[PDB]
């Protein structure tokens, strides 16, 4: 299968350095035009860098002299070395294969989030949002998990290890006035299921080594 | 006895840059100030040689290479440049001794609906060496799967068309280019001014 | 250098209608060097069109590109809920080699749908930490405009709540919203009735969910 898998994004202090990786399958990185494009939170797309099959490289003015694109043919991997990082470099970074007039940018990696900040890492607290409704109402119950006070983004939430996806809403994180994020994840289910089915939110915050499975039970 | 520069500069048709043309100039008297002095040129950059100087020298051969590229690409026809044209189509050496001359040819090489006869090489594994000319049309394998001479996903024809239409912006308009390079080995000097 | 200006900035249309998205370039480019992308939330951009008119792999015929010079258009026929996205244009012929428009955000309309409203008291676990978060959930409504009024013993609360809204659902075209009221434990214990009052076009009068602390 043909794809581009990115890694390396995460929290870095201003002035620091990070290397992003883009592992390709199928495409031969060294035979293609390969690019990096970034997207700051809520903003549009910004082209960052390109490397040619013959080895020529080019850079946007906003990163020139600080970023270096490169590749390793033996690992079929594209890299972006970012130095002297600044707050405005905070973005989701995409690698992609470019075909210019033969097809523009037809394949993109999934993105890796880079956060440039001096705030400390902190793991979330996970609290239940317990269903109020009685199992006998004949209607719909809502339940969830409050994932509170964490830094940096992102966290992931699943329900019943990924078996429950219908009716799930995981909300965008909000930055609180403390500088820590918070988010809720909720699911709606038949009230009659509260007595027969167990509901567990699985929360992972990798930067803080926090992996929590919380059972949400009626009260 | 007079060098046939008009043959080169006034040719009805010019080559695509990937298949650039080379004219060998020998056993003639040149005179490039008559060539230079000509408001008829948007680019006339000389490297090493000065122009009013060339009337004085004697080289054992002179090459006139010529082709068409986009206005935005003329800057790549210089020592030490990189980009699709310099890397994969026409490459000057770092120590180039010669002159690059170019003029806008929109009134000759553009057509309503696009003239698609001029091509450039888009895909190539490696950079050209200086004065290397690659006219292969093998399907370019961009992935792991062999193309077996058939175009498809990850199997691209290596040459692509410029689309020269008259109302294009100037950077997208055709420019005719002539590169003069001056050859001094150790033998007869057959081209003087 | 070249700027691509897309319009309208935002667009909201019903299923079965046709969206017309414009991309204007600050200088004339050859149409061989313009492309369109669709970006749904959480995903990388997806190529729709390249060379102004050529459909990429997987792009159905209801997506059509046109234009030349300084003016390009993407047309989306037979709109459906899954067409909710941000659409970007892109040039790749002029300096510095890649430039994107700022995007048109497309919303897909549906029949009005009132939120289902739920309120959640703080957990005993959280109270043990010294803080109380009270959560009001507005589930699966349309349109996006909705008002959440927190009341604590009937005093309207301002300055101590934060909202988050989901992106439009790709299947049912609804939004959901959560509002969190944050108090210290000591403040939370000074009051009885916690209520969130919800206003929305689909509700003939505001809906209030409430609880009594400790009940
Ligand atoms: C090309 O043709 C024009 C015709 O007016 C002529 O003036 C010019 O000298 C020619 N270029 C040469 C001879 O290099």
């Amino acid at each position: 299968e043909v794809q581009l898998v990115e890694s390396g994004g995460g929290l870095i202090q201003p002035g620091g350095s990070l290397r992003l990786s883009c592992a390709a399958s199928g495409f031969i990185v060294s035979r293609n035009y390969m690019i990096w494009v970034r997207q700051a939170p809520g903003k549009g797309l910004e082209w960052v860098s390109v490397i040619y099959s013959g080895g020529s490289t080019f850079y946007a003015d906003s990163v020139k002299g600080r970023f270096t694109i490169s590749r390793d043919n033996s690992k079929n991997t594209l890299y972006l070395q970012m130095n002297s990082l600044r707050a405005e470099d905070t973005a989701v970074y995409y690698c992609a294969r470019d075909l210019e007039v033969a097809g523009a940018i037809d394949y993109w990696g999934q993105g890796t989030l880079v956060t440039v900040s001096s705030a400390s890492t902190k793991g979330p607290s996970v609290f239940p949002l317990a269903p109020s409704s009685k199992s006998t109402s004949g209607g719909t119950a809502a339940l969830g998990c409050l994932v509170k006070d964490y830094f940096p983004e992102p966290v992931t939430v699943s329900w019943n290890s990924g078996a429950l996806t219908s009716g799930v809403h995981t909300f965008p994180a909000v930055l609180q006035s403390s500088g820590l994020y918070s988010l809720s994840s909720v699911v709606t289910v038949p009230s009659s299921s509260l007595g027969t089915q167990t509901y567990i939110c699985n929360v992972n915050h990798k930067p803080s080594n926090t992996k929590v499975d919380k059972k949400v039970e009626p009260k | 006895n007079l060098c046939p520069f008009g043959e080169v500069f006034n040719a009805t048709r010019f080559a695509s840059v990937y298949a650039w043309n080379r004219k060998r100039i020998s056993n003639c008297v040149a005179d490039y100030s008559v060539l230079y002095n000509s408001a008829s040129f948007s680019t006339f950059k000389c490297y090493g040689v000065s122009p009013t100087k060339l009337n004085d020298l004697c080289f054992t051969n002179v090459y006139a290479d010529s082709f068409v590229i986009r206005g935005d690409e003329v800057r790549q026809i210089a020592p030490g440049q990189t980009g699709k044209i310099a890397d994969y189509n026409y490459k000057l050496p770092d120590d180039f001794t010669g002159c690059v001359i170019a003029w806008n040819s929109n009134n000759l090489d553009s057509k309503v609906g696009g003239n698609y006869n001029y091509l450039y090489r888009l895909f190539r594994k490696s950079n050209l060496k200086p004065f290397e000319r690659d006219i292969s049309t093998e399907i370019y394998q961009a992935g792991s799967t062999p193309c077996n001479g058939v175009e498809g996903f990850n199997c691209y024809f290596p040459l692509q068309s410029y689309g020269f239409q008259p109302t294009n912006g100037v950077g997208y308009q055709p420019y005719r280019v002539v590169v003069l390079s001056f050859e001094l080995l150790h033998a007869p000097a057959t081209v003087c001014g | 250098e070249i700027v691509l200006t897309q319009s309208p900035g935002t667009l909201s249309l019903s299923p079965g209608e046709r969206a017309t998205l414009s991309c204007r370039a600050s200088q004339s480019i050859s149409s061989s060097y313009l492309a369109w992308y669709q970006q749904k939330p959480g995903q990388a951009p997806r190529l729709l069109i390249y060379g102004a008119t050529s459909r990429a792999t997987g792009t159905p015929d209801r997506f059509s590109g046109s234009g030349s010079g300084t003016d390009f258009t993407l047309t989306i026929n037979r709109l459906e809920p899954e067409d909710f996205a941000v659409y970007y244009c892109q040039q790749y012929g002029s300096s510095p080699g890649y430039t994107f428009g700022q995007g048109t955000k497309l919303e897909i309309k549906r029949t009005v749908a009132a939120p289902s409203v739920f309120i959640f008291p703080p957990s005993d676990e959280q109270l043990k930490s010294g803080t109380a978060s009270v959560v009001c959930l507005l589930n699966n409504f349309y349109p996006r405009e909705a008002k959440v009024q927190w009341k604590v013993d009937n005093a309207l609360q301002s300055g101590n709540s934060q909202e988050s809204v989901t992106e439009q659902d790709s299947r049912d075209s609804t939004y959901s919203l959560g509002s969190t009221l944050t108090l210290s434990k000591a403040d939370y214990e000074k009051h009885k009735v916690y209520a969130c009052e919800v206003t929305h076009q689909g509700l003939s009068s505001p809906v209030t969910k409430s609880f009594n602390r400790g009940e």
